[PDB]
């Protein structure tokens, strides 16, 4: 028995907290916006 | 003295204007802000501090902090910036000739009241001045005599059972959880979702949030069991980066602490059962009538659905032969100070106020001695 | 005319109640002790 | 059966002990308490519940609660728990084989005397039992054939005249404000000065504070007017965090409270101006020997100051030929559990146990029959 | 079920190892790295992305990158990998047959949680998993129940109280300033000196330099004041190229933002003054026992002189009566793990771990009704 | 001989009694209601 799969929620990038885009040099950010609103920031891919 | 002043001091907001008015002239909050990084643009002009809508525009570069902390006066200084600010900016209206009314919520350090009188005879100077307390003054806003009147502005709630315009002190009731506290609640639970919030600014951001988007559960079990089911309960929100929310369960788990102070760790029932505690602590005959007069005021009795959910638990806890009618008329934020500008306007009220001679012949201790 | 100040006294942090330290970030608590102990507090100054 | 043992359920101390000696075996709050917040480590093996000293000294971690109020037992099951502690790890013994002297207070509802029977033949199995009120216990402490008896632990003040061995109910007089009810006052006066306490534990604080710092002035007013020149009269106090309380008026508004009770509200007479109500109501001819057998006991009656204010309001009420003369015995506040310890070893004493044969034949309504 | 693993996923260091023993088994840090030049030589032995000492080794040319960041996994295809690593290439075990405990953060989004436990029930399939929080771990550790328990790593600062097997979720406080947070700070302090780390590789000497020089103060100016002797502060340190660094006030510079958030621009207080803040949230009994049970862990904690500059800044904001004690075993690095392999192995335990019929029964949803 | 237990009688919270519901904050006041005649209260539970 699998479950379906659950997804992480987009980051909001506060000035302090969970998440800062300079922490990783490794990752990109990366958008994720659809029906006219941006739910926050992911880290992937390369450069 | 041609006009008398109205303040509501409170934790949130500093609502002034003067008497007769229907409407308070200044709503700007009751926060003083400092600069919290170094000014490297010369010739700029900018000051060393910001109050008010000031520091409420320019939070992002300020450390924004508040003179009131559930209802009492931490820093004067920055009280006294604040006065000033009140006074000569917003009102513009030099204080030295206009009497001012001041709204204090009960049960406060006797020294509050002392130096709020020190201040407003020996920097202000004011012609006359009286203290009043806040849940009082919702009466006079509503008309009516009698009610256990009950305020929750943004940092104390309070109850105070007046009949007949006689006050039971004995049975006012003080809890120092509301608008503030709600907000860091809020705050903590949105970590659940990974919208973390620590700075001063985005307590402010939150405190939007808490402000367009919360509401009360009429059950929450029920609301709790169709948010877990996902559905059209959760909202969106849009920060000032443009950076969008979403927030479900939060938006009621947020209010529900007013009636669930275990939430935020208190042991203090909720805003109901201490209203009914307040109206057991009442005269046997008195209840009858304060069942059908529970005036509400202040700020966090504005979110949608407080009243059915409090009606529903005052009925649960009363007799069931009672009925039970909960009185928010749609003004809830201003009618503390709709009050003071009702009384400050009467010609019977005239005569106890604390006049300046009055004043500088037995100290500060008058008031204890003219106001209730 | 003037009356001598009505100093404060220095708030005692309960549990629960009228006094908090967390309530405002902008202010630091410090020791007020006389006699060996500290009374209670105040709030000022940077952190 | 060899000892008997004797139980004074206060309302804020538990006193027990085996008969014929001159002091309790163990003396305990009368408070259960449960865990307030969640356990996370394993393996501690916390209890469910805590009762006695262990609440009292955890009582940051717990909810602790009363099951006594103004004397009328409102929780059986925390009652019958502090009953099961007061038996089994206290005292050490076995129930089963001693009988038991219960104390009372007078004008108690009826159903709390008969449920208070049916625990211990039913659940405790205790061979014979009795139950004697609070107050008549206090003349055979004193030693004494007449007196018009004050008591007032932490639930009720009452006062019982008896003359010559013989009770006069129709003058018992009894007024629920006590050591409780007076600790909350304090609790709300010491917001005066900025000192809140919301919490249970908090509230044993204030306790201890109470005991620790409060006494009964000469004159009221004189107290008054010599804490304005607020130096002589303040006594500090430390917290268990470390923090410094210093008090001036309310360590002696706090007890003015029992001869005035209108300070919390109620519209009764003080402790005062009802002895002297009861002495009112006897006869004519008894009056002389009340007078001068006033014998006060329970916890209450420990203030420093106690005597001398009584005394002056009783001489100015009663009349002037007549020498009133207060009896207060060091040990107030065990007094009600020595003269229980004492009749219960009484040789004539022994015929009037309610037995375990006659409750298996009368049950819970035996006690009307048989004790006062 | 053999024996349970025990892995804290820290943000600098993984640590993994069985339960029952007093030191991880594996210690390696939670890096994932790939090539950041093109390969030339054929058969060479290509990977696409080495783990753990692998990249740490070769960084010269890899380009490393953290799965966590404060705490939170950011990436779950490299935390997958990191899984795997941990399980298959360090401890060489099949984790299809052993349970597992995993060590996190508080106040953690619980999509973190949820999306944890599906990976360890779905691709690595373990028989049963728990998630506990890093500081109840490190209080096991110390063999103590009662106390505050202050746990920075690599990735965030949180403080749990925690009295009597009780904890007091409301006073949890939680900062992100941190060790890898802190070498940035470093990096950039460097620069001051002409030495410019720019690159994820010089991350990692920035992070070595810290932990081989840096250092705390008694006194942060009185450190400041000593660089005019600009001789005795200095010390040097070797590149891997050879090349010699000297350092001055840059060594007790950087850890000093963790009393002082404001250099690197953070508003909230430090280190110290977050656990006081955290103790006067506790209830007002509670506070004695935390100011004696101040345990610390995390790699943080481990600069030089931090218990004496924390004690000093602690016992001039508590009370000057009451005995503060700061403890610091030598061992507040693997403190976490050890907690974990101490808590794994208690026989009541075995009932608290999240079984394979408990998640597929129940879905991810699971962890937030059995774990804290 | 077990004799059937005895119920006390619903506390009737009057204005300064013997009863009032602030006395014990660690019960809740619970109304014990027959079809409409509400009796009196008993305390339990939390809150
Ligand atoms: N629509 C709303 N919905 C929910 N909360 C609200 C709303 N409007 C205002 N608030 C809250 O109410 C606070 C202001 O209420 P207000 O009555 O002005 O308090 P106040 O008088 O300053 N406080 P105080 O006198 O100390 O009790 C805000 O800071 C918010 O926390
Ligand atoms: N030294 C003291 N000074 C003043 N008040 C005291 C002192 N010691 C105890 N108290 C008060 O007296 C109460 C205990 O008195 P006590 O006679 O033992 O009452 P009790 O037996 O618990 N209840 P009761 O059944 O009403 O007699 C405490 O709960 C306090 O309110
Ligand atoms: N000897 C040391 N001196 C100073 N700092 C050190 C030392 N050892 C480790 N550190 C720092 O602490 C980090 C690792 O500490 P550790 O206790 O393993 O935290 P973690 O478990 O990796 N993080 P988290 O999951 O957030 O607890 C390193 O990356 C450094 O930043
Ligand atoms: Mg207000
Ligand atoms: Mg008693
Ligand atoms: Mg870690």
């Amino acid at each position: 028995k699998k479950w379906p799969e659950v997804k992480i929620p987009a980051r909001i990038i506060t000035t302090s907290g969970n998440a800062s885009v300079d922490g990783n040099p490794g990752y990109r950010p990366t958008r994720v916006d659809s029906n006219g609103e941006t739910m926050g920031y992911e880290m992937r891919d390369r450069v | 003295e041609t006009t008398a002043l109205v303040c509501d001091n409170g934790s949130g907001l500093v609502k002034a204007g003067f008497a007769g008015d229907d409407a308070p002239r200044a709503v700007f909050p009751s926060i003083v802000g400092r600069p919290r990084h170094q000014g490297v643009m010369v010739g700029m002009g900018q000051k060393d501090s910001y109050v008010g809508d000031e520091a409420q525009s320019k939070r992002g570069i300020l450390t924004l902090k508040y003179p009131i902390e559930h209802g009492i006066i931490t820093n004067w200084d920055d009280m006294e910036k604040i006065w000033h600010h009140t006074f000569y900016n917003e009102l513009r209206v030099a204080p030295e000739e206009h009497p001012t009314l001041l709204t204090e919520a009960p049960l406060n350090p006797k020294a509050n009241r002392e130096k709020m009188t020190q201040i407003m005879f020996e920097t202000f100077n004011v012609p006359a001045m009286y203290v009043a307390i806040q849940a009082v003054l919702s009466l006079y806003a509503s008309g009516r005599t009698t009610g256990i009147v009950l305020d929750s502005g943004d940092g104390v709630t309070h109850n105070v059972p007046i009949y007949e315009g006689y006050a039971l002190p004995h049975a006012i009731m003080r809890l120092d959880l509301a608008g503030r506290d709600l907000t860091d609640y809020l705050m903590k639970i949105l970590t659940e979702r990974g919208y973390s919030f620590v700075t001063t600014a985005e307590r402010e951001i939150v405190r939007d949030i808490k402000e367009k988007l919360c509401y009360v559960a009429l059950d929450f079990e029920n609301e709790m069991a169709t948010a877990a089911s996902s559905s059209s309960l959760e909202k969106s929100y849009e920060l000032p980066d443009g950076q969008v929310i979403t927030i479900g369960n939060e938006r009621f788990r947020c209010p529900e602490t007013l009636f669930q102070p275990s939430f935020i760790g208190m042991e203090s029932a909720g805003i109901h059962e201490t209203t009914y505690n307040s109206i057991m602590k009442c005269d046997i005959d008195i209840r009858k009538d304060l069942y059908a007069n529970n005036v509400m005021s202040g700020g966090t009795t504005m979110y949608p659905g407080i009243a059915d959910r409090m009606q529903k638990e005052i009925t649960a806890l009363a007799p069931s032969t009672m009925k039970i009618k909960i009185i928010a008329p749609p003004e809830r934020k201003y009618s503390v100070w709709i009050g003071g500008s009702i009384l400050a306007s009467l010609s019977t009220f005239q005569q106890m106020w604390i006049t300046k001679q009055e004043y500088d012949e037995a100290g500060p201790s008058i008031v204890h001695r003219k106001c209730f």
